[PDB]
Parts: C-alpha cells; sequence; structure tokens
RNA sequence: AAAUUUUCAGCAAUGGAUGUCUUGGCUCGCGCAACGAUGAAGGACGCAGCGAACUGCGAAACGCAAUGUGAAUUGCAGAAUUCAGUGAAUCAUCAGAUUUCUGAACGCAAAUGGCACCUUGGGGUAUUCUCCUUGGUACGUCUGUUUCAGUGUCUUU
RNA sequence: GGAAGGUGUCCGGUGCGCUCCUGACUGCCCUUGAAAAGAGGAGGGAAAGUUGUUAUUUACACCCCUGGCCGUACCA
RNA sequence: GUGGUAGUAGCAAAUAUUCAAAUGAGAACUUUGAAGACUGAAGUGGAGAAGGGUUCCAUGUGAACAGCAAUUGGACAUGGGUUAGCCGGUCCUAAGCGACAGCUUAACUGCGUAUACAGUACCUCGUUUCGCGAAAGGGAAUCGGGUUAAUAUUCCCGAGCCAGGACGUGGAUACUGUACGGUAACGUAAGUGAACUCCUCGACGCAGGCAGGUGCUCCGGGAAGCGUUGUC
RNA sequence: AAAGCUAAGUACUGGCGCGAGACCGAUAGCAAACAAGUACCGUGAGGGAAAGAUGAAAAGUUCUUUGGAAAGAGAGUUAAA
RNA sequence: AGACCUGAAAUCAGGCGAGGUUACCCGCUGAACUUAAGCAUAUUAUUAAGCGGAGGAGAAGAAAAUAACUAUGAUUCC
C-alpha cells in the first residue's frame, strides 16, 4: 500500500518482462493496494497468465 | 464519503475484529473459551472513529 | 535447507544470489496459496521465509565484523557501532578522573599509609 | 417547539468536538487544537486529582519493548561486544 | 360430589444458597539500583500453514543468530530426518542482528502518507528537465573553526 | 436462423406559459455590498542578430514525451 | 433470585387489500402474474453534505433478533466488491489561529508584525516573517455511447482539452537592425522586449419590471408500431 | 558568618527479585482468581461491570427408530450420567 | 594597513540539555470542609490540589554551636 504507481511500472516490468500501458491502483478496506495493470498491445495477457498460473 | 486514509484504516481494522473466532481454537487443550466477547452490531454499538 | 553455519562460509557475492533465489520460491508459493493447491504444499512457506531471514542474519554479521576488524583500537568509531548500555552509564567520568586525586591530596594519602596494627592479647 | 430540549434537539446534533489524537483516544479537539487526556504541549497531561487516571496510562500497561528487557540486561552488567563460548 | 382456593408430604421443574476446593488477592519482612536525541514511556497499523481477542513480535514481523539442554510440538494439518545428531522444542538462556508509521519528536505541517529544499547512486534533445533511489535540513547551549559587521579603543600605511 | 440481415429516424408552428441564464436599464441606503494566489496588457528599450548551420518564434502550422499522492461501495 | 397482579393492560394515526400459480416441512405475510388503491413532483421520486462504517452484491441457514407469522431480511454464516492529468482534496487567502525577535510569570500560562533573517570569483540592487485556516468563497483542462451480481465524467470504444518540457520539416520576420493594411474605430496564419513601474481580469449588494436565449410543456402535418371497435 | 566538598547509620504502598502468614476463600480478597482497566456508558474530563468447579481418562452418547429439523425413544460409555 | 574590544552567521568539527516513572527525597505555591457545640483570631495545616528537580538513596554536615559545668564538641537516625 505504500508502493507507487510508477515502482508498480518498472516492478512488473523487472518480474514477468512485459511493459505496461496504464496503471490504476485502488486501496482496499483492508488496507491493500489493488493494482489492475493493462499490458501494451503489442504483448498478450493470457500468455503471461498461463507463465506464472493465475489461472 | 469523503474520510481521510488514516480513519480509513481505523475502519478497516475494525472489520477484522469482528468475525467469530475459529472453530479449531475451542477443540484445543485448557481453553474456557467460547464464543467472541468483543463482537459488535454495527447498528447497536459505535466506533467514533 | 539452510543452516547458519554453512552461510558464514559463503561470499559477500554468494549471500546475495541466493537470497534472490530463495524470493523467488516464497513468491511462486503465494500464487500457489491464491490459484489451487493442498495443505501438503503451504508448509513449506515456514521452512523458506525463515531461510531468508538467516540469509540477512548472516550478511549483516558479515558487514559489522569487517567494521569492527577496521576501526579496531581507532578514535572516531562510526555510530553503527558504538557500545550503547544506558543513557546514564555513558554519562559520567572514567574510573581514572573519579580515583585522580590532586597533588595535595596524593601527599596527605602517600605519607600516611594504611598500617596493619593489632591489639595483643 | 420541534428543536426542542430534549428529542427534537438530540436530532440536530450531529457534530464531532473531539477526534482522535495521535499521541493519547478521542479526546483532539479540533476547533482548539488540543488533547483532553493527552495534552501540543510536550508533557503528557497526568493530575494527582485522579489516581485511577494515572492507572490506565503508565508504564507497563503498553508493551514496554524497551525496558522489559532491562531486568535480564542489569542482572549480567550490561555486557557488550561478545559472545558466548563453545565447549 | 367434582372444579377452584388453602394447607401438609412425595416426585418433577425453576433457582444457585450451603459444603468442599483454589496457578488469585491482601499484609509483613529481606535484598537490588537498571528508562530517554545511540530516539524512552505511551499510541497507531501490521505479522501465524488454518486466529478474532489476550500474550509475543516488527516487511528478518507468535520471530532470526549465538549458547545450554538433547527429542519433540499438538486442536487439526503437514514437516516426517531433525534421529550415536554440527540437532526436535509455543524449551531454557540471551552477550549478536532486525526493529514499519509515530511519540520529548526534530524540514514545514496535520481530521492531509499533504507541501518543500539539499544530497548519494542509477534510469531515461539538456548545465538548468522529469523519474526512481541513499541519507539529511527543529530548538536551546558549551569548546574549537571559518567567514564577517561596528567613526567600539588604538596605531597607521 | 435455433443470434444473421433489414427498413425508418422527416417537416413545421405557438406563448404575459413554467424553469434557469444573460443583457441593458430604473430605483433603494445615516446599510454603498471580501481578500490573496494566479493569468494577461501597457510604458520602458536591456540584450542579441551582418544573407546562413545563423535567431526570434516551444500556443505560426503540424509532429514528439510525461502527468505522482489520497477519497471514490452503500444509507442519507 | 421468584411471585401475585395476568394469559390481564394491551398490539386501534399515516385511506387497502384481493385472486391464482410456483417455492416449501409449513403460506393472511416470500416471489411471479391479473385486478384494485395510495404517493400526486416544496413527492413516500432521482442525486450529494454532516453523521454512520461494510449496512452494498451473491450464494447458503440450526437457533436467537425483526412486540403475529416468515420459505423473507439492514439478522446469522462464507465469499466478492470502491480503477481518475480533466470529479474533489492538494494550491490561495477570509473571519481568525499557531509559532520567530523579544516581553511578562516561581513556573503553568498570557502577549507577539519585531528584526543583522540578479548579473570559483567580482559587482549592482534588497521594507514586510515563517506557517495553519474554505470537499458551498477564489481556482489549469472532458464530453458522447457502451459495460458489471455490486464501480464509473474513473473500465472499454470514440472524439477532445490542459499543465510542464521538448526534438524535427516548412512558413513568417530581421540582417546600418523585428511585419504589414485601414481616414479611423480596429484588423490578419505568424509579427523579439531584460530591470523597474502603472493598469486590467481574478473582484463581488438588494428590489423592480422589460427584452433575448437553454431546457420543459404545448398544437399540426408525414412515417412506423400499439390500443378501442354491439355503437360511433 | 557573608565561598565549597564529604561514605556510614536513616527513609522506601513505585520498579526488580526472593521468603513468610493465628489474613480472605469467588456478594469475600485488589475494580480485576477467566481475552480486566476488558465489555460497555459519556462530545469530553472521566465512569467502569458480570464472568472460577463434567470426569481419573473425552471414553463428549456411533448405531436402529420417529421427525422438516431441533429433539425424543431404544441401545451404549462410565465407579456414576 | 595592522593590533585588540564587542556582536552576528553556518545543515561548519566534536559534545551536552529536553520527555517518562511515584513509594521514599529537594524547592516553590497554597486552600476549604472540619474543631471551637455560633463565629471572625485560632484550628484543620506551614496539609490536599497546583508548578518545578533528583538519586539509589536524597537532604544535612565538620560550629559566627551548646553552655555557665570537674564542662561538652560535624551531620543524620533511634
Amino acid at each position: 500500500p505504500r508502493s507507487n504507481k510508477r515502482q508498480i511500472k518498472q516492478a512488473v516490468k523487472e518480474l514477468y518482462d512485459v511493459d505496461t500501458q496504464r496503471v490504476n491502483t485502488l486501496i482496499r478496506p483492508d488496507g491493500l493496494k489493488k493494482a489492475y495493470v493493462r499490458l501494451t498491445s503489442d504483448y498478450d495477457a493470457l500468455d503471461v497468465a498461463n507463465k506464472i498460473g493465475i489461472i | 464519503s469523503i474520510k481521510g486514509l488514516s480513519l480509513k484504516k481505523h475502519l478497516g481494522r475494525k472489520q477484522k475484529q469482528n468475525r467469530p473466532i475459529p472453530p479449531w481454537i475451542r477443540m484445543r487443550t485448557g481453553s474456557k473459551i467460547r464464543y467472541n466477547a468483543k463482537r459488535r452490531h454495527w447498528r447497536r454499538t459505535k466506533l467514533g472513529m | 535447507k539452510i543452516r547458519a553455519y554453512e552461510l558464514r562460509g559463503k561470499s559477500q557475492k554468494e549471500l546475495v544470489k541466493q537470497l534472490e533465489d530463495l524470493k523467488k520460491e516464497l513468491a511462486q508459493l503465494r500464487v500457489a496459496k491464491v490459484t489451487g493447491s493442498a495443505a501438503s504444499k503451504l508448509s513449506k512457506v515456514t521452512e523458506v521465509r525463515k531461510g531468508i531471514a538467516r540469509v540477512l542474519t548472516v550478511y549483516t554479521q558479515k558487514q559489522r565484523e569487517e567494521a569492527r576488524a577496521a576501526f579496531k583500537g581507532k578514535k572516531f568509531i562510526p555510530n553503527d557501532l558504538r557500545a550503547k548500555k544506558t543513557r546514564a552509564i555513558r554519562r559520567r567520568l572514567t574510573a581514572s578522573q573519579t580515583r585522580k586525586m590532586t597533588v595535595r591530596k596524593m601527599k596527605r594519602t602517600q605519607n600516611v599509609p594504611k598500617r596493619k596494627f593489632a591489639l595483643i592479647a | 417547539g420541534k428543536a426542542g430540549k430534549g428529542t427534537g434537539s438530540f436530532g440536530k446534533r450531529h457534530g464531532k468536538t473531539h477526534f482522535l489524537c495521535i499521541r493519547c483516544r478521542r479526546a483532539y479537539h479540533t476547533q482548539k487544537k488540543t488533547c483532553g487526556a493527552c495534552g501540543p504541549n510536550a508533557k503528557k497531561r497526568t493530575y494527582n486529582w485522579s489516581e485511577k487516571a494515572k492507572r490506565r496510562h503508565t508504564t507497563g500497561t503498553g508493551r514496554c519493548r524497551h525496558l522489559k528487557d532491562m531486568p535480564r540486561r542489569a542482572k549480567n552488567n550490561f555486557r557488550e561486544g561478545t559472545k558466548a563460548t563453545p565447549v
């Protein structure tokens, strides 16, 4: 929840090796940031979600 | 509503303290615990925080 | 499987690589907690996050041994290492200063020494 | 007459004099900017006319992170920069 | 004579007295001297494989290192290796580390993760640009240092 | 069919009407009806520029890059 | 802790329900249809603030709670949900309020506008002290359609705008010194302007009628579908 | 006199760690024998409870039967329900 | 031009202060209920509350002292 929208862009680039179009960001009631991250039109999400195993 | 982030977290915490105690806890040895004492209903009793 | 005596062998390059290796395995466990698993898997998180904390300990332990090796017997030691104790204990004067006397009170102490005397039966 | 003395006037009241203080509770007077219990002042507000008030908020009631470890520490005369020996 | 009301006993109900317990209180005595700008007490928010609280702890988060003891922990799960051992434990001990946001609380603030500047190291037409990143910048006061101001008292180039 | 394909979406009035807005007026006061951030104009003429890698144009036209932090459910 | 009072007082404002079928152990009370009513746009409607804090949404249910009932629920349990350069806070100052210099008091407090606060090196200027104080005052910029069980000027599709900073190609203007035109009011694709100074906007009362405009309401023709039809 | 230092015996409802008792025995003893300065009330200063005991061992009543279910009835565990 | 004197600045170099605890201890400040069978001086009391400061103890302390004796001999406590 302390994280920045520019950090998430660069951290997602470091982990999964995928470039980001547009991060949106939202603090749940909990006290947890949820980041919605639209990927660039070059890449696909269902390639990346299978690579991680969010599927 | 138009709250600060501080007040959001105080609210946030007191959702998470408002749930029934785990079932397995009573089963464990030497415990007199029965149902959570501090449970609160949002109408009945109020926070101010 | 990690033990802390084995990590005191390994280098300041090597410790870093291992620390990174564990954090990958800790991340790929969080994914499995979210999606689908059994309780056979979710015990392995406890091993590895204690593994991480060992490697931070050992790294920081070597960091401080080289500092204390270098600043040994020298003034102006860094504040990071500097012997905490209490606040009051830190204050005071050295035993030498409290103990030290004037040139006057030296002469009265010196010339009248402590004599072993006794009384006869 | 419906602004009232009781029920009508109790309808009107939706203010907040007090909000949480950072140091103390919900004493922090928002207009006045001071706390009923903690008291902006460097010194902590406490009074001998209430002994139960002192009782609630003194050393040991909280965590005591620095202090709990003290008896053990002073028992050994504050030994520093050493280890236990292997036999 | 039923029924009802009242009384006495038996059985059942309701209720928690009496009795017996007691890891708690109370009182007396005897020792010891150890909080804090090297960030205290107190506060807030987090952390467990499956926890709300209470205890514990601080992104190293019911803990890590070291030492001792030497085989558990336990409600369930799993781990079985950890089993003539460089080693089990919600164990003891504790001399080494971590120690978020706060608070005397210290860049300005504050029902705001608000608003600055300097600084380290790196990332993207630029010395002035934006970005991530490291650590700073409160007040009083002592000794020393450097740079000054005063037709203060003096010589004088 | 058991979601695929079509046409049409046109042309005029009316008002002390109701609503909010603008505009210029008229009156009222022993009542004359906030400030600052910020944006721009003008007076001034400091600077630069010698027929080409110059120099003024960064809102002349087009083109290029970046936009952090927190609130955001629901009752009222 | 427990009686008598006592299965008593009582559950009577806000016009009102009824019939069928489905669900279920069970229906005066849940849902769906058909009828019949009420609210009657200064609404019991559609949106915000204060205050509340997960009540929101879905699936499930043994109690208790919802002064009858209950298959229902703001109850109980397990999950899920709040996406912004342009909507606000953030920035400015108002009434006021904290601190600086100092001044009081044993301090606690109380007062607080007093002060030495651009062209490595060389000059020349220099009167205001820092901050807090408006989610209705001031203020950079956003609109259409679609979308989810629960979010939308925030997601998606499309069309734009603003603040800060900028490469490039192609045009203007000047090169003894910053464009021209019109009598003028002023004009056009562009059309340099430091220090310092003055000015404008920001920037403002109430009542009255009058004129014009948005939206609403209204009348008529055309094209679609719908309703009524023993009678017109 | 108008300047100054100085241990001991002495004090000690706090902190820290021991040892006792012609004391109290859950309406007592601290407010608190338990998740007690807790639940909860108050805008706030503050206020402030109730709540100990199955059994040696959970062996905490599977199984047949009625019922929508809760429970009942058989049977069963235990020295005893 | 150079000796001083006085006063500033600095995120200069290295240090020290602040706040917490209440049983005992040091200093200020300072009531009334109450008693007097009324009440005002007196009493409660040089107490409670308030505002400062400590330590393992604190304060006190080696006579500008008692005495008037055949004289004593810091301080504290019994």
